[PDB]
């Protein structure tokens, strides 16, 4: 049998302080606390994730702290999961990622079978979606959440609050299938907020915490006894969770009440420690540690796969995501083609026939375009992206990927869809705005429009990468679109006359060399009317000389810088990301 | 509002003694009545407090005469009336009677001496 | 014994009137709640336990009648229950408190005091109720410490302050909804204490509580058991083990009672307006980062745009320059602008809804004084952000240009200020306003005097234009930049067609619509949070 | 809570004046009185909230507060000013008075 031991645990300011504990297989010991007691730092100490004391011994073996993430199963709270998605694809792709054998008949094999252990056969090819739309329940979110963390083939399992956010019914069917879980020759250790009283009887083991120290942790029945012969027998119909609790809590509301408290709680902890439950602990550690005679450390089923084999795997997990979701498709192919309409609502034709309004509506309409652009790349991004990057975060201490392998599927997978929105807006929009009829310069407009779309969704990409909420995220990238434009684009302030910050920040700035491709597109071939204070420029080429003299001569230069710009930024948030994932 | 004590005399331990406390210049249904005596060597020391008609003319105590004392009050005469048992222990001080703890400890009496 | 029982147990602040009864009779509730009848009568305390409550609303909120349709009868007071009767005689605590943060526990008080009593109290008894309702609910240690969410005040206090701020105006009923959500076992218990403290006077306390941890179930006085609707068990707690036990369902011995048997299934609108404006001023004042946040970005873009289009040096600006230049003058701001503006209407919605629905002022007064408190704080992002840009880019000298100029500006940006207010009125979520208002500013931007020439408009765009404060404040700035200098450059473009006062008034007319229209939102519309 | 009152005992003379001191443990908001015990034995409340003055008091007693610390200021002392003065608290259950004040001549 497996058994798992915890010796002098210690972690710091100092959140754990000698916290021992010991469980087996067939087992499953619940933790309660209060505010500050740690529970949580514990459970992440126990699955290995600033200095750490205390040994941890895995079936008689000491692991290291850099063997527990391939041990320990964890759990969380969160339950994030992607919406367009079905539960079998979602076990499939889990098992892809962590699992490479062969023929993908395995992969069904274990699918099903972890299906079948927590009742997920009824609903395994219906959408995950959301709860309060027609989706799958709570309930069964946090099965499927199980299940792929069962699909590594575990044998230790620490849940982080396995029922916080559910109905009592709800709670209890969870209880339920962790008892059943741990039953099945396998070690459970969940924490809990407030339990209910038919869960007493359920867990083999109540540990309970307090600011760091244990302060008792056994049988319920042993429970019972050492608290009835400390001097505090539990009532009837008192819950003996809440009266257990509230005896070894520290009230904080007065600082007579606080002293109290605290001394309480240690003679409670010092009577735990003077008891046999803490010795027979100690004693099964060292019995089981010195035993051998237990088998070897159970560990995960398999390796990784490639770097290759996880992105793509990713890449198509996105993709099924995405093509699936009618709403995030349509915005992605038609934002910019509503922009694009909004603005010949405005314009509906540009009369370069004569000087009145020429000029003026063609710049009007390019600097629209560059500052629009990276606008509909950065909503994208920011609309689309915070449910993959928590996926990603959830799933990355698991040992599945890495964030950045994330980022770069989610780079692949909006290329296309980008390239056929912007392809969409342009065939509908540059000829219906007459803006020099032809199929080179078509093509040419719709490749500077469709760079600073990318180039946007990738810095959007970037700060969601380091900054957490989306909608700090969305003003910078406007502010900073607003800014790119108005400096970057000789539209404005003639950058052969602006000053030398402003100059040598213009090269750095994309806006620049979009709207220099523009205009030599644009403002080359045609010729002006007015049948003196405006009509110095007849010709385009004037108008070439005076915005951006040599910019002709540049073109592609200019689409060379900016499809440098793109790969740029996408390794920008390779290293971004790598930065996120050691931050966290 | 005026604040007249008495009833104050000799008594060594062992015995009782019942002190009174004579109001008048205000309805005396609708204001607390606080016992606060003073030792000779203790600046100063919360006894008893009767609350108003509102609380329905409950007493409290502190946890030095908790369970020795008894104060009450002659609702048809205005007369503040505490009882002590067992006294004399410590208790030797200059007993006040006051009309408001919660609103300051305000219109105090002369004080008699036990 | 395990709870603090060295506490006062004196009641410093009672009812005094003819006690309150609340009275239901065969309530029936759906899309639920299935013949529902009880009696409490004043100082009684009823605790609603179980599965209370069928959607958005609650049980509390069915019997005063917010909320989907009764076929019962609910009594107030001996009454029928009325939408005025019940905030005239029926005070509701809600689980989410809205309470401004910079401001102090009396001050708070001090302002509901002020906006609920009637006007012919006194000053004195005005302090006098405040002192009362802060020693009754033990806040004398807290009085003096702001209510921030920021360090403020502690989950209990706040929740004791909501109380007092809810029981002010001397309610005869009381209601509460979750009064122990997040907060502490202890503090809970302190907080049960002190609620049945308040009932122990002359009030009806009535407490909406879904799990009692077997130390709350013990304070209750009375209880109603609720299950999928329907009642099971009401009267006393302490009996109500015994009352399952002779029908033949025992509870087990160290198992909570209730988790059991759920398992087993006058003053006048002027002195509004002056309370609005100084409560509003005195929080938004002492709110440093807000500030400070506000002007550096005033200051950033400011100095961005002077710097940028930098008049001074070798070259002069350009005549296109300067226009380019006065049109993002025109055309940068209403981005902050909305969005500090929408943001800081959708942070207070629940506030002002929840007064509104209290009764505390009528929706006039609110609004000049929301306007009159944005006024200081907009008149400081105008100079920040105006003055040092009109010498840095070397504009006309001068003293009348340089204050006409920052005379439009102001008006402008106070045009776009109410266009954002009105837009987030007017729509219930913070994205459909922000997505409303950016459609808004984008229209009248495109519909500005600088990128379509004000001729390219067939016959709509033309009149947005006629309609857009950015065409006309750029319009303006060109007139007190080029006219008399000069008119021809005005001439040849469409910046002619308009004197300088005209463009002053169609601002001001602009803005009185915008006005009217937030005016009329605020008014007809629900601020649902 | 503990009021800490300073001095314990303070000597003066007509036309002085004079601030004692009063340092209470927690925080009271100002709900302090300064009360006086004449030497007969008859106490008045001096001043009640820290900051006002009860009806039949002379207005030249006053009350500060400088950080945690509240002081009761006599200017212009009299003749009739010997007598004993205490601060007291009556923010938090129970009331506890402070050491007091010997003001002598
Ligand atoms: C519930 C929370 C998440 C909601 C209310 C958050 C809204 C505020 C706090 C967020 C949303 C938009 C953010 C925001 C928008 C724009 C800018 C301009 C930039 O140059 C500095 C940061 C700054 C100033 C930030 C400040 C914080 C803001 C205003």
């Amino acid at each position: 049998p497996h058994s798992l031991g915890i010796l002098h645990a210690s972690y710091s300011r100092q959140i754990l302080k000698d916290v021992s504990l010991y469980v087996e297989s067939g087992q499953i010991m619940c933790i309660l606390g209060s505010s500050g007691s740690g529970k949580t730092t514990l459970l992440d100490a126990m699955s290995g994730r600033g200095t750490f004391l205390g040994e941890v011994y895995v079936n008689g073996r000491a692991l290291r702290r850099e063997q527990f993430q391939d041990c320990f199963s964890y759990v969380l709270q969160s339950d994030t999961l992607l919406s367009s998605l079905t539960v079998r694809e979602t076990l499939h792709y889990t098992a892809l990622l962590a699992i490479r054998r062969g023929n993908p008949g395995s992969f069904q094999k274990k699918v099903e079978a972890v299906m079948a252990e927590l009742s997920l056969s009824h609903v395994a090819d219906r959408l995950i979606g959301n709860y309060s739309l027609g989706g799958i329940s709570t309930g069964e979110r946090r099965r499927v959440s199980i299940a792929a963390q069962l699909l590594q083939d575990p044998k230790v399992m620490l849940f982080d609050e396995p029922t916080t956010g559910l109905d009592c019914m709800t709670a209890n069917q969870i209880v339920v299938l962790l008892v059943e879980l741990a039953r099945r020759n396998r070690i459970v250790v969940l924490t809990i907020h407030q339990p209910r009283s038919e869960l007493f009887q359920l867990f083999d083991k109540i540990a309970i915490l307090s600011f760091g120290e244990l302060i008792f942790c056994g049988t319920p029945a042993e429970m019972l006894d050492f608290f009835n012969d400390c001097g505090y027998p539990c009532p009837e119909h008192s819950n003996p969770f809440d009266f257990y609790m509230d005896l070894t809590s520290v009230d904080t509301q007065s600082k007579e009440r606080e002293i109290e408290t605290s001394k309480r709680v240690q003679m409670i902890e010092s009577a735990y420690k003077k008891s046999a439950i803490c010795h027979k602990t100690l004693k099964n550690i060292e019995r089981m540690k010195h035993l051998k005679t237990l088998p070897m450390v159970p560990f995960k089923t398999k390796d990784s796969p490639g770097v290759f084999s996880k992105l793509g795997v990713l890449l198509r997990r996105v993709t099924r995501n995405l093509v699936r979701n009618k709403l995030a498709v349509i915005t992605r192919l038609l934002q910019n083609l509503i922009m694009g309409l909004f603005l010949l609502f405005f314009v509906l034709r540009v009369r370069s026939n004569v000087l009145k309004g020429a000029i003026q509506d063609r710049v009007g309409l390019l600097y629209q375009f560059v500052g629009a652009t990276p606008y509909t790349g950065m909503l994208n991004a920011v609309n689309l992206f915070p449910v993959l990057r928590a996926v990603s975060d959830q799933e990355s201490q698991d040992g599945l990927y890495q964030k950045w392998q994330m980022m770069l599927a989610y780079a692949l997978h909006v290329l296309p869809f980008s390239v056929v929105a912007t392809m969409i807006f342009s065939s509908v929009c540059y000829w219906t705005l007459g803006l020099h009829p032809e199929v080179a310069r078509f093509g040419y407009f719709s490749a500077a429009l469709l760079a600073p779309h990318l180039i946007g969704e990738f810095l959007t990409l970037v700060l969601l990468g380091i900054v957490q909420n989306p909608n700090i995220v969305n003003s910078v990238v406007a502010l900073l679109s607003i800014a790119g434009v108005l400096v970057g684009s000789g539209f404005l302030r003639n950058i052969q006359e602006m000053p030398i910050p402003f100059k040598i920040i213009s090269y750095f700035t994309f806006q620049k060399y979009c709207s220099e491709i523009l205009v030599v597109n644009e403002f080359y071939g045609l010729n002006f009317t007015c049948g003196n204070p405006m009509c110095a420029f007849t010709q385009g080429i004037q108008f070439i000389e005076k915005t951006c003299p040599g910019a002709t001569s540049r073109f592609t230069m200019n689409f060379l810088i900016l499809y440098s710009f793109i790969p740029a930024l996408v390794i920008l948030g390779i290293v971004v990301f790598k930065i996120r994932d050691h931050l966290i | 509002v005026k604040l007249v004590e008495s009833g104050g005399g000799l008594v060594q331990p062992g015995g009782s003694l019942r002190l009174s406390c004579a109001t008048s210049g205000f309805t005396f249904s609708e204001f607390f009545m606080e016992w606060v005596r003073q030792p000779p060597g203790k600046r100063l020391e919360w006894v008893a407090v009767s609350r108003n008609e509102a609380n329905d003319y409950t007493t409290d105590y502190s946890a030095s005469v908790k369970g020795r004392f008894i104060v009450s009050r002659d609702t048809s005469q205005n007369i503040l009336y505490l009882q002590m048992n067992a006294l004399r222990a410590e208790d030797t001080a200059i007993y006040y009677c006051a009309r408001d703890a919660w609103m300051g400890f305000d219109y105090w009496g002369q004080g008699t001496t036990v | 014994r395990l709870f603090s029982s060295e506490s006062d147990n004196s009641l410093y602040f009672t009812y005094s009137g003819q006690p309150n009864t609340l009275e239901v009779r065969d309530l029936n509730y759906q899309v639920g709640i299935q013949n529902l009848s009880f009696k409490v009568r004043s100082g009684q305390m009823l605790a609603i336990i179980g599965s209370s409550g069928c959607g958005r609303a609650s049980l509390l909120d069915v019997i005063t009648g917010r909320g989907k349709i009764k076929s019962g009868q609910i009594w107030i007071n001996g009454q029928p229950s009325s939408p005025q009767l019940v905030r005239k005689c029926v005070a509701h605590v809600r689980q989410h408190n809205q309470l401004l943060p910079n401001l102090t526990v009396r001050e708070t008080l001090a302002f509901i005091a002020q906006m609920r009593l009637p006007r012919t109290f006194s000053q004195a008894q005005r302090d006098k109720r405040v002192e009362d309702v802060i020693a009754e609910l033990r806040l004398r240690q807290c009085a003096d410490t702001r209510v921030g969410n920021v360090r403020g005040l502690s989950g209990g206090e706040r929740r004791r302050v909501s109380i007092g701020v809810q029981l002010l105006w001397n309610p005869g009923i009381l209601i509460l909804d979750e009064p122990t959500s997040g907060l502490d076992s202890f503090t809970a218990h302190n907080l049960v204490k002190t609620l049945s403290r308040l009932a122990k006077g002359n009030r009806l306390v009535l407490i909406s509580l879904h799990q009692p941890r077997s130390d709350i179930f013990r304070l209750f006085d009375l209880v109603l058991l609720m299950t999928s609707g329907t009642p099971i068990y009401l009267g006393a707690a302490q009996h109500m083990v015994q009352y399952f036990t002779a029908i033949g369902y025992p509870c087990p011995r160290y198992s909570n009672p209730a988790d059991f048997y759920v398992d087993l299934t006058m003053p006048g609108a002027v002195q509004q307006f002056t309370t609005l404006i100084r409560r509003q001023i005195s929080n938004d004042f002492r709110d440093l980062p807000t500030l400070l946040i506000h002007g550096a970005e005033a200051c950033l873009m400011s100095m961005t745009i002077g710097f940028l289009y930098f008049g001074h040096g070798s070259i002069q600006l350009s005549f296109m320059d300067t226009a380019a230049l006065l049109f993002m003058i025109g055309a940068l701001i209403p981005f902050n602008v909305i969005l500090d503006v929408i943001s800081k209407c959708y942070s207070e919605r629940a506030m002002l809804y929840y007064e509104l629905e209290d009764g505390l002022y009528t929706t006039g007064p609110y609004f000049f004084a929301k306007i009159l408190g944005e006024l200081p704080e907009h008149c400081a992002y105008i100079i920040i952000y105006g003055m040092p840009t009109y010498w840095l880019a070397n504009l006309r000298p001068g003293l009348q240009p340089f204050l006409l100029h920052f005379l439009l500006v102001w008006l402008v940006v106070f045009c776009c200020r109410i266009m954002a207010l009105a837009a987030a009125a007017l729509l219930p979520t913070f994205h459909m306003a922000s997505f409303f208002s950016n459609a808004l500013y984008n229209s009248f931007y495109l519909a500005g005097g600088f990128m379509i020439n004000l001729s390219s408009l067939w016959t709509v765009p033309a009149w947005i234009s006629k309609v857009s404060f950015l065409r006309w404040c750029f319009e303006g700035l060109m007139k007190i930049q080029f006219s008399r200098r000069g008119d021809k450059i005005l001439s040849v473009m469409e910046l002619d067609s308009y004197p300088l006062y005209a463009i002053y008034l169609i601002v001001i007319g602009l803005s009185g619509g915008f006005m009217v229209l937030y005016y009329v939102s605020l008014r007809f519309i629900k601020q649902k949070p | 809570i503990q009021m800490t009152q300073s001095p314990s005992s303070l000597s003066a003379s007509l036309g002085e004046r004079v601030s004692l001191t009063c340092r209470a443990s927690q925080e009271i908001s100002g709900y302090l009185s300064w009360l006086q015990q004449k030497p007969d034995g008859t106490i008045q409340r001096l001043i009640y909230a820290a900051f006002s003055l009860d009806s039949g008091v002379p207005k030249r007693f006053s009350g500060s507060r400088s950080g945690s610390d509240y002081s009761l200021t006599i200017s212009s002392l009299e003749s009739e000013d010997l007598a004993h003065y205490y601060c007291l608290q009556y923010a938090s259950y129970p009331c506890t008075f402070g050491g007091g004040t010997k003001l002598e001549i």
